[PDB]
């Protein structure tokens, strides 16, 4: 019963939240975390612009 | 299921919240051991259980100790022999140096390369990437732990601004803080909840 | 002309001391990089970020 | 076959070639074919070093009397402090005459007298200068004017290019006012040359007024009077004053 | 004798015009400021006086 | 992202959203500094030449 | 303590405002000094040799 219900009305509901949310997260970190002190900063605010 | 659907949440919470959330972060101040333990308990228990999820990966990738490998005969597979050995070069380091920082140069991954390659490893960029986050976040966890440990009975250094003192204890007030602001949302949630949503759901 | 004699050759001195003077600042300002534009930086941002 | 890394290869050469046949990179080339004609056979005429031969006569040996003019130097060396800071202050740094006037006191017919030339704008008791204009006077046997910013050469001996010329600075200096205003302060710069004419960079000027008349935007007394100071100001400069002289002294002001 | 002067040592002229700075405000700082802020039951207030 | 980054490509303001232009405006004042100073040397040595 | 200071748990706990406010004074004071000094030394002393 709960199985059923959550199926039809519910997991792919939840799924594409955390599917689309965990893209726009890593596709966030990818653009702004450091590699260690070779970064380089320059367009940060850029890439924050885009994403 | 109608009840629900004739409900909707002022969306102006979200505003209201920032306010709310950030003035409970902004309490950054530890005046006192009873908060202080209490800052300390809540970075305990925010950084153990990211620890035990890397633990548990880290042995998954890994594989078993020596003594489950002759006393229950679970033999490694070669990608967690492979593992080992980079997670060993890692942790020599790490070992040496507790004060390393999670990003390595990529030359230092190709000398990793070289020194498992040498000692009979194969070993490839994205293999060392893996082991490497996992490990350092391990460390890094485990020493936020420890230094837990130590701040638990750390005060003197500060009345006497030793200058050879490496403790300094500032990750307590950071989940200090967010314990607070975990407690001042959900009160705030509630609130609005109980005296302005919850009648509203009555009347739905 | 009179006037231009008498104030464009004291005036050219201090535009060549005002070349000078711009070289100090900005090569403190940007000394590994020179005379770099909005514009280039942004295409080098594009490719960052695409990248 | 399955499992084979040279079999993978064949089947992503064999992908990546119906890509490369896609419609996007065959749309590509047939929009690519009309390009190749578009904006084209403009290069074939461009590759001729006759235009450059007579701009390096004007540089170098122009073999008359016109060449390397002195004040012709000059006239780029103020247009590139122009270009170095749009703020008067660096622009006062070197010599200009700088012309004001009585509103309509008639300043550009005296400025067309000086320049020997219909080039500034002409008419009958109405503004006629609104934002300003440098016009620089140098020797030279062909009265001609020229725009720094343009190609064309404008003929002054000839009515046809006089009136071009002066409803084009007409439109630049409209082009240099917002909608809903009348005066601007940025400068139109005009390389006039010809017989008789001086050494001397001349800078026409909003016409300063008294009192708005009623037609006229109230915006232009305060612009007026702040132009003219911009340019004024400059303590390396002339200050050529014209006045209307068949007036009421008592209603004049550029003199204040 | 003006050369001179310019060969006063810096601390002299710091020296002195310290003192005498000092010297303009004290009692005012504790008059106006430390009297009334110290009497308080928060230190905010405290704080708020001097500002 | 290619679409989003053309659209940055149109709009200069969209990169000097973040008022830190120095780079573009200096580079633009050391080549024009240096256009001033080339003509009037010229300019000068004909002074001392032509008059 | 300093750190009783930063602590700020209750009056009877050391509540250092005072010796901040008086660093704060100290401050101001010899800045102010000094101020003055830089302007008498390279300013004010060549202007008063040439008056």
């Amino acid at each position: 019963i709960k199985l059923k219900q959550w199926t039809d009305k519910q997991l792919p509901n939840k799924a594409v939240e955390v599917a689309w949310e965990t893209l726009q997260e890593e596709f966030s970190r990818f653009m702004t975390e450091p590699k260690g002190k070779e970064h380089d900063d320059i367009f940060d605010k850029l890439k924050e612009a885009v994403k | 299921e109608e009840s629900i659907k004739r409900h909707k949440w002022n969306d102006f919470a979200e505003d209201s919240l920032r306010v709310i959330q950030h003035n409970a972060l902004e309490d950054r101040s530890i005046s006192d051991k009873q908060q202080w333990d209490a800052a300390i308990y809540f970075m305990e228990e925010a950084l153990q259980a990211r620890l035990k999820d890397t633990e548990n990966a880290i042995e998954n990738m890994v594989g078993p100790d020596w003594k489950k490998r002759w006393l229950y005969w679970k033999n490694r597979t070669q990608e967690q022999c492979v593992h080992n050995e980079t997670k060993n070069e890692l942790e020599k380091m790490l070992k040496c140096n507790e004060e390393h920082p999670a990003y390595l140069a990529s030359d230092e991954i190709t000398t990793v390369r070289k020194n498992l390659e040498s000692r009979g490893v194969e070993v490839d960029p994205s293999l060392i990437k893996d082991t490497w986050h996992q490990v350092y976040r391990r460390h890094f966890l485990k020493t936020a732990l420890n230094h837990c440990n130590l701040c638990r009975r750390g005060f003197y250094y500060y009345q006497r601004h030793f200058v050879d003192s490496e403790l300094e204890c500032n990750d307590v007030v950071l989940f200090w803080r967010i314990q607070r602001m975990l407690a001042i949302t959900a009160n705030t949630l509630r609130q609005q909840l109980t005296n302005t949503e919850v009648r509203r759901l009555e009347k739905n | 002309w009179k006037m231009v004699r008498e104030s464009v050759e004291q005036q050219a001195d201090s535009f060549k001391a005002t070349r000078f003077n711009l070289e100090t600042e900005w090569k403190n300002n940007y000394p590994r990089l020179r005379e770099l534009d909005r514009n280039e930086l942004f295409e080098k941002a594009k490719n960052e970020i695409l990248d | 076959a399955t499992d084979r890394g040279s079999e993978s290869d064949k089947h992503f050469r064999k992908v990546s070639d119906k890509e490369k046949i896609d419609q996007l990179q065959e749309e590509l080339l047939h929009t690519q074919l009309k390009y190749q004609r578009i904006l084209e056979r403009l290069e074939k005429e461009n590759k001729e070093l006759r235009k450059l031969v007579l701009q390096k006569d004007d540089k170098g040996i122009h073999h008359r009397k016109l060449k390397k003019s002195l004040i012709d130097m000059y006239s780029e060396v103020l247009d590139v402090l122009s270009d170095y800071d749009a703020s008067y202050n660096t622009q006062d740094h070197l010599p200009r005459v700088v012309v004001v006037g009585d509103q309509s006191a008639g300043k550009t017919s005296v400025l067309e007298m000086i320049a020997q030339a219909r080039i500034f704008p002409r008419g009958s008791g109405e503004m006629m200068t609104r934002s300003p204009v440098k016009v620089t006077l140098s020797e030279g046997p062909h009265h001609v004017a020229l725009f720094k910013d343009s190609s064309r050469e404008f003929d002054l001996t000839k009515e046809e290019d006089l009136a071009a010329l002066r409803h084009e600075i007409e439109l630049r200096m409209r082009k240099n006012v917002k909608e809903g205003c009348t005066v601007s302060p940025e400068t139109i710069s005009l390389n006039v040359k010809g017989p008789g004419l001086q050494r001397m960079v001349l800078v026409d000027l909003p016409g300063v007024i008294n009192t708005v008349t009623s037609g006229m935007a109230p915006d232009t007394k305060e612009t007026i009077f702040s132009i003219s100071k911009a340019y004024m100001q400059n303590p390396n400069a002339i200050i050529l004053c014209i006045q209307d002289g068949s007036v009421d002294a008592e209603r004049s002001i550029v003199t204040d | 004798e003006v050369i001179s002067l310019s060969q006063v040592t810096p601390k002299h002229w710091e020296e002195i015009l310290q003192q005498s700075l000092w010297e303009r405000v004290s009692t005012h700082v504790i008059e106006n400021i430390y009297l009334p802020a110290a009497q308080t039951m928060n230190s905010g207030t405290f704080n708020t006086t001097v500002d | 992202v290619k679409e989003v980054l053309e659209d940055f490509a149109e709009d200069g303001e969209k990169k000097i959203k973040l008022l830190t232009g120095k780079r573009v405006q200096l580079a633009e004042d050391l080549k024009k500094v240096r256009e001033i100073q080339e003509k009037l040397d010229a300019f000068i040595e004909a002074l001392h030449q032509e008059k």
